[PDB]
């Protein structure tokens, strides 16, 4: 936001969301950073905003800065000289047996997982949630219904709790923002939290920035953006703020 | 103007649908939507006193044979991007390339830092890239500057085919568009709700999941 | 056996006596400089050795002692630790 209020010329004054976190249209009425904007008591939302079709219909979205998704977190004399020869080549054979030994030495499914897709259906009974009103409980719904049937009795509330729930052995899997799960992974105490594979993101996407309804600043407000990129600044942003310990 | 851009905005085009990558001077001239793309850039690159004395022989030789095994032990067991200094200066030897009149081109002229870069694509710039991946199939070439899905795509098809470790200029592939028009709200719509189910990886399953 | 599997200077003999012992040895520097004059100043016998072996340019010293028609080259220490690395 410093590097945006830079090249534009435009002033500005922060405050604090008091009601809701992030936006959900209840009884057709959104909240949040979301709710505002379509109230127009403010002109710009910026912060962690989900890009998705139910909620571009009511705001603008700016081109994405950092690419995000969905993922999951869990805790990780000739027959004698015959005779000396035989012997000979077991040694041999014994020698590439020890010399390999040295050298080999100096050397779930997904989301669709059938303990997924069957939570609870296996002789070891498994668990897992996310923190509700989201936009990630919010497409569950939307392709799973069973499955977000089941999640109902693990509801989780911040992403500390659920780290540390982990950690005791509460919870089994945690479903959360891939962004900033990955940050966690990388700054938890050791390394005893891992994300699902080696990195797998469901449904690609991007964070971005709300704007007022067909505002004349999203042409210079996106421009801004792509100059970050093709100049470089990101990287080493994301090198202060989202680099990691475990590798 | 030329190329793709050129016949768009000749009006002999209507919408360009490319691995189209998406920069400065293109969203000026004309408009984009959502990619539908996620990747960089990367390098392709090609791959009874004698009885005493016999004891002691005895305890040499097996000493003898144990060094042996520890020597043959020893024997039998024991570029990287843009940041290879012999790449920062080239010569005769190192031979990177790229697509004549491509976008990787201009991006390399933006920054002047890599000017003795820029003067050396010069001499080899090829038309596209499958002369370039024959010719460094020949080993004519020695690095190729090229996206990462395409040349992990090559990769799977020839065994031969490795690249680097640099991950840079982490751009998308988009659809190109005329100006301002209708084709444009539902066409970024459709790519995101493209985006958003398993069609993506279904077509993945289809050309870039598979392996050769 | 697995841990062993795991596992002078200016004033020199050669210097001080250069070409006085059984392999005769060789070293020489740009004349005209800072490094001659103080060698002068310090050594007169060992600046005396180096007026056969002087170079013109510190490429010339590289590759005459990749040859080996050079077993020794003195120069400034900024730059030669610049064309080592
Ligand atoms: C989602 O929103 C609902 C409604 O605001 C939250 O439910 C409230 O939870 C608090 C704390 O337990 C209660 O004091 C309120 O009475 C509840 N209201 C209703 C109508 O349920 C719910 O906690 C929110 N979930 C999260 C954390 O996103
Ligand atoms: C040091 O300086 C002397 C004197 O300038 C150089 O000797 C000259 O060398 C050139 C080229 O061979 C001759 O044309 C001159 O006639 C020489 N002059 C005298 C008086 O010797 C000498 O080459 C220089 N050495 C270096 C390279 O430092």
């Amino acid at each position: 936001l410093k590097k945006i209020s830079k090249s534009v010329k435009f002033t500005y004054d922060l405050y604090l969301v008091t009601n809701g976190k992030h936006g959900k249209k209840i009884n057709g009425t959104w909240n949040g950073m979301i709710g505002e904007v379509v109230m127009k008591r403010a002109y710009m939302a910026v912060g962690s905003l989900t890009i998705n079709e139910e909620r571009s219909e009511v705001v603008d979205f700016s081109v994405p800065f950092i690419e995000t998704g969905i993922s999951v977190m869990v805790s990780r004399t000739t027959s004698k000289i015959m005779v000396s020869v035989w012997a000979f080549f077991a040694v041999i054979f014994l020698a590439s047996y020890t010399a390999n030994l040295a050298a080999f030495m100096i050397q779930v499914s997904g989301l669709s997982d059938k303990k997924f897709q069957r939570p609870n259906d296996f002789s070891p009974p498994f668990r897992f949630g996310t923190v509700p009103n989201g936009s990630t409980e919010r497409n569950i719904r939307n392709n799973y219904a069973e499955m977000h049937a089941y999640m109902g009795k693990f509801n989780q509330r911040g992403v500390d709790d659920a780290l540390l729930s982990l950690k005791t052995g509460k919870l089994d899997a945690f479903i959360y923002d891939a962004a900033v799960l990955n940050y966690m992974a990388g700054r938890d105490e050791g390394c005893k939290l891992v994300t699902i594979g080696s990195g797998k993101v469901f449904a690609s996407t991007g964070y971005g920035i709300a704007i007022q309804k067909d505002s004349g600043w999203k042409r210079q407000v996106d421009l801004a953006i792509l100059q970050l990129f093709g100049d470089g600044e990101m990287e080493e942003l994301e090198a202060l703020w989202l680099t990691g310990i475990c590798h | 103007w030329n190329g793709m851009m050129g016949e768009l905005l000749s009006g002999q085009a209507d919408m360009i649908v490319a691995p189209l990558t998406i920069n400065n001077e293109r969203a000026q001239y004309i408009e984009f939507s959502k990619p539908f793309k996620y990747q960089g850039l990367t390098i392709l690159v090609k791959k009874f006193s004698a009885r005493i004395l016999g004891m002691v022989w005895a305890g040499f030789a097996m000493i003898i044979v144990a060094s042996y095994t520890a020597n043959l032990a020893a024997f039998l067991v024991l570029i990287t991007g843009i940041n290879d200094p012999r790449l920062r200066n080239p010569s005769d030897k190192f031979i990177y390339a790229t697509v004549k009149q491509s976008s990787v081109d201009i991006y390399f002229r933006r920054q002047v830092e890599l000017s003795t870069m820029y003067r050396h694509m010069e001499k080899h710039n090829y038309e596209s890239a499958a002369e370039a991946i024959q010719a460094v199939r020949d080993n004519k070439l020695h690095a190729f500057i090229w996206d990462s899905a395409v040349l992990e795509f090559e990769a799977s098809q020839k065994c031969d085919l490795v690249t680097t470790g640099e991950l840079f200029f982490r751009s998308g592939f988009g659809i190109g568009m005329r100006k301002d028009s209708p084709w444009k709200q539902n066409v970024s719509l459709s790519i995101l709700k493209s985006h958003e189910n398993g069609f993506m990886e279904d077509l993945d399953k289809t050309w870039v999941r598979y392996q050769e």
